[PDB]
């Protein structure tokens, strides 16, 4: 029908907002019936990218069955044509694992730039903050980006960095977010290597947003995981050591302060129950 | 204010629509949505397997087309012998797991090449015993088990390197007695099931803490009688399989509360369409029509099949293949 | 933690009326705020519609937790929050909102007022300040005669609804929702995640 040149179309509309703005900081969808006349559904508000529902009907399975005969050789595709059909894809769909394969492909043969990849699921975690395919394609790319042969690089640090705040907005949009919590506690592992610095600064920082979400445990096992790590490592950079059984009586008053504030929330009870079994295994 | 759960209304469903349950797993995809078809065909391979297997468990596998279904599976197949989700897909440890427990469901596993799936399955454990998703080196406690579920069902379970496997695993349990998805992992109800699981399938259930497991188990238990996955969350009826096959599997399933949790699954029912949602009065769907009747199973429920705690699967299905892994007594 | 909504109203004896209302639809998804804001005035006056005079109560929803405190001289005020939010707070900050409201505004203008009317711009000021209960004033004189645990719960807002009274034609019924937003209601595509 006119489909065909309706969805095509919007493809190419997708990938021009991305060259107009490239400070985009969400996408979303918009509720509209039908189409409007010469109107694309792709609508571009401030730092916003809107996608008008009634074209997704018509718009992925397009783009998914298009994907789909490249993979099975049906039909050729451009690399460039393939960059732009996976994107638009995936910002519909980011679970579907295939489109990330393809573009692990691209990266991996020099193709795509394995920042441009962190950036669009950046903007796919704000539909779908809790997507667990994107976060497993995340730790893919990261993996490539420290493979490219103690303290790690500034550029490494700027990356964990970037790290903590997407695995924070995206646990903000969706309570207990265990996928978005488990992406950063990896990243301390294999980025950070329990860098002491570090964990102390996400020790610190997140302290307030605990206390703005007493029921989310995913949070709150952060916590735990930052206090388990630094006992780890401790065995300047020398004062957690008197600073250790600080800590650990710190976080208890912290949360005793908030069971008091809030009763309830087992979470809280919880997160108390497992600092006592830090305190008393030392 | 009140704790985070849901309320049982009075008109809501008290009694077993297992008629209504067949025909809504039976008219699925019966109508021609290309949108929802392409949106979830990432899990395809998986969705078949859930919806045959609340079938066969009601007895009415019949009413499902077998023959179009094998020849899908043997399209899924790929070079590497790994199964995707659907044709075209990529393959996946996953919907490999998901293929083979359908193949057995319908006793043809030989429309696979079964040698080329055990070769897949060894190809992705690394040298600490993990096991990845694909050849993109995803780890995960599911794949461990997804592995060792599919090898036993094909009866190779010798062919991966079962201690280092048992090694990684044990790795992953936490102080709280619970598993993750990873070594430092929060504790998940759903990654309990796969390494409960997998140290039943590989024999170490003598691994494992009974009595610190099962209470955080009977923890997720709320007061309208549902269970969840974590601390805090909201009730789920496919937790009430996650949460209560672990239970069996360690041997302390009894410590549940049967009649409250029942009443709660029942109340998930949809009194005019069918199947399950995850909470009552939601939008259902084949995923948790299958771990709804599961549970209710595992409950005890005399008009449904007896289902493996295991491998989620009719109890004389897997009495066929003679894979029935020894419990905690 | 989070405050929605805080809206001053009027239970007349004909209808309801809205008189001033402050929103915080931040934390929402951003082309979906329009319509949330319209739902969040929809359910205030819907509330106060089925709520006595001189009665408190809290009418509670999946994730969403609304708290109405309608008084003997039927100014009504509701404030909606999340599950977090704790109900006594709710109902402090309610009572000084409608103390310093009559202060302000006279008692005539109440039937007949409206949002363009009405003068009263402590609404925005309080609802930033009281979204962090650990930063908002310790009032002990209201807390102390507020409450007697009369307050009614209800586990969903069809409790407040008739016998046979279908919520749904309450949506595309009222003239407060836009036309995008009985369609929000309608096309919420019942959430998926846990698959
Ligand atoms: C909300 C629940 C979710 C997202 C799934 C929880 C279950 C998990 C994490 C375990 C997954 C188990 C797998 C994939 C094994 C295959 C499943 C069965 C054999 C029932
Ligand atoms: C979690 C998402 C679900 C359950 C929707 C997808 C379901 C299927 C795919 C199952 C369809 C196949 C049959 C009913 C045989």
């Amino acid at each position: 029908e006119e489909v065909a040149v309706l969805v095509q179309r919007v493809v190419k509309d997708i990938t021009n907002a991305f060259r107009r703005n490239p400070h985009i900081d969400e996408i979303g969808l918009i509720p509209c019936p039908e189409a409007r006349y010469n109107r694309s559904p792709i609508v571009l508000v401030e730092n916003k990218l809107g996608v008008e529902s009634w074209c997704v009907k018509f718009l992925l399975p397009y783009v998914h069955n298009k994907l789909l005969l490249y993979r099975t050789r049906k039909q050729w595709l451009n690399r460039d044509e393939l960059i732009d059909v996976t994107c638009t894809l995936l910002l519909l769909n980011p679970d579907f694992t295939t489109a990330w394969n393809v573009r692990k492909e691209l990266i991996l043969s020099g193709t795509l730039n394995p920042i441009k990849d962190l950036h669009l699921g950046k903007l796919a975690l704000t539909k779908f903050p809790k997507s667990p395919e994107t976060w497993i394609h995340r730790r893919w790319v990261l993996q490539q980006l420290i493979q490219e042969t103690t303290i790690p690089t500034e550029r490494a640090q700027r990356l964990i960095q970037e790290e903590m705040e997407v695995c924070g907005e995206a646990a903000g949009r969706y309570p207990s977010n265990y996928n978005a919590w488990s992406h950063r506690i990896w990243v301390l592992q294999h980025l950070a290597k329990l860098d002491v610095k570090i964990l102390l600064d996400e020790l610190s920082s997140t302290k307030h947003w605990a206390s703005m979400h007493v029921s989310d445990h995913s949070g709150f096992h952060y916590r735990q995981f930052l206090l388990k790590s630094l006992i780890s490592q401790t065995v300047s950079t020398e004062e957690p050591r008197i600073n250790l059984p600080h800590l650990l009586e710190e976080e208890v008053e912290f949360s005793t302060d908030l069971i008091d504030s809030y009763p309830g929330h087992e979470t809280l009870w919880c997160h108390r129950r497992h600092i006592f079994y830090l305190q008393h295994h030392l | 204010t009140p704790q985070k759960d849901v309320i049982i209304k009075s008109d809501a469903p008290d009694t077993l629509l297992l008629e209504k349950h067949a025909d809504y797993i039976a008219s699925y995809g019966s109508k021609k949505d290309d949108y929802e078809y392409c949106m979830s065909e990432y899990l395809r391979m998986s969705g078949i397997y859930w919806g045959l297997t609340v079938m066969d468990l009601m007895g009415q596998l019949h009413r499902m087309n077998r023959e179009e279904i094998l020849a899908f599976i043997k399209s899924c197949q790929h070079e590497c012998g790994g199964i995707s989700a659907s044709i075209g897909h990529d393959p996946h440890l996953l919907y490999t797991l998901s293929a083979v427990q359908i193949l057995t469901l319908y006793d043809s596993i030989n429309v696979i090449d079964v040698n080329k799936v055990v070769e897949y399955v060894k190809g992705l454990q690394k040298e600490d015993g993990s096991f990845a998703g694909d050849i993109w080196g995803e780890i995960d406690t599911r794949f461990s088990f997804c592995a060792v579920a599919t090898l036993a069902l094909l009866g190779k379970l010798d062919a991966i390197n079962v201690e280092k496997a048992i090694e990684f695993v044990l790795s992953c349990m936490n102080f709280d007695g619970g598993f993750g998805c990873r070594p430092g992992s929060e504790s998940h109800a759903g990654q309990i099931y796969c390494c409960t699981g997998f140290l039943a399938i590989t024999s170490q259930l003598h691994q494992v803490n009974s009595d610190l497991l099962g209470w955080w188990l009977c923890e997720r238990q709320l007061p309208s009688g549902g269970l969840n996955g974590r601390p805090e969350k909201l009730p789920d009826v496919c937790y009430s399989w996650w949460v209560l096959a672990s239970l069996k599997i360690i041997g302390r399933l009894h410590w549940i509360d049967r009649e409250k949790l029942r009443n709660f699954i029942l109340a998930c029912q949809d009194e005019e369409t069918g199947g399950f949602a995850d909470r009552p009065g939601d939008m259902v769907d084949p995923f948790h029509t299958l771990f709804g009747i599961a549970g209710l199973s595992l409950l005890g429920e005399e008009q449904i099949k007896p289902v493996n705690p295991v491998f989620c699967m009719p109890e004389e299905v897997l009495q066929r293949v003679n894979v029935q892994p020894e419990l905690v007594s | 933690m989070k405050l929605y909504s805080l809206s001053v109203l009027y239970k007349g004896e004909a209808k309801v009326v809205l008189l001033k209302a402050a929103y915080d639809v931040s934390s929402f998804s951003f082309f979906q705020r329009s319509s949330v804001q319209e739902f969040m005035t929809f359910t205030s006056q819907l509330i106060v519609e089925r709520s006595s005079k001189g009665t408190r109560a809290s009418v509670k929803e999946q994730d969403y937790l609304c708290h109405v405190y309608v008084r003997n001289d039927s100014l009504a005020g509701v404030v909606i929050a999340d599950n977090e939010y704790p109900s006594r707070v709710a109902f402090t900050l309610l009572e000084k909102v409608l103390d310093e409201f009559s202060k302000q505004v006279d008692r005539i203008d109440w039937p007949v007022g409206s949002p363009a009317t009405i003068h009263y711009p402590a609404l925005d000021g309080h609802l930033s300040r009281y979204q962090n209960p650990r930063e908002a004033d310790p009032m002990t004189k209201v807390q102390a005669e507020l409450d007697e645990t009369k307050i009614i719960l209800h586990n969903t807002m069809e409790s407040l609804l008739e016998r046979g009274e279908k919520l749904d034609d309450l949506v595309s019924k009222s003239e407060v929702l836009g036309t995008q937003s009985k369609a929000f209601y309608k096309t919420a595509r019942k959430q998926n995640s846990c698959c």
